[PDB]
């Protein structure tokens, strides 16, 4: 896996 | 430019005409767009991270102008939930992390 | 330091007396470390990624050292692929993208 975009709850 | 990151670093770019906006995302080793037609030949890819993996359509000597600055390279299209600018175009237009 | 974005940015951080490798990600709202154990009260959370949700656990000013700089703040623990320090605690050590 390469992309870690991450949203807040 | 200097960006903090007090807030999502939000960029425009602008590709093949078309305004959008983008994140700029140093965890992401590629670039990733919201679906588009862009011209050429494309491969399917999986791509992942959180969550598991999304098949998307790798384009290649894609330009595209972020913030201003000029970069051609590979652009990943596919049902990302927000326009992504990873590794491969930051380093093209001069990112570096700094603290 | 100033960071080059030709790799991948990680660093060793260090929390509760562990070392872990976590990657410096502008993508990523908050600060997400794999599954471990920590003290302390906790709230349930959802967060999203390129590939869907998971569940993580929310810990709150929990200590932590950045490649060399204290930091104390929010901890999101959960199935992550990789250790990823996000915007809460990279503003903390007061970490910028310069281009």
């Amino acid at each position: 896996p390469g992309n870690f975009f991450q949203n807040r709850p | 430019p200097q960006i903090t990151l007090w807030k999502r670093p939000l960029v425009t770019i602008r590709i093949g005409g078309q305004l959008k906006e983008a994140l700029l995302n140093t965890g992401a080793d590629n670039t990733v767009l919201e679906e588009m037609n862009l011209p050429g030949k494309w491969k399917p890819k999986m791509i992942g991270g959180i969550g598991g993996f999304i098949k998307v359509r790798q384009y290649d000597q894609i330009p595209i102008e972020i913030c201003g600055h000029k970069a051609i390279g590979t652009v990943l299209v596919g049902p990302t939930p927000v326009n992504i600018i990873g590794r491969d175009l930051l380093t093209q237009i001069g990112c570096t992390l700094n603290f």
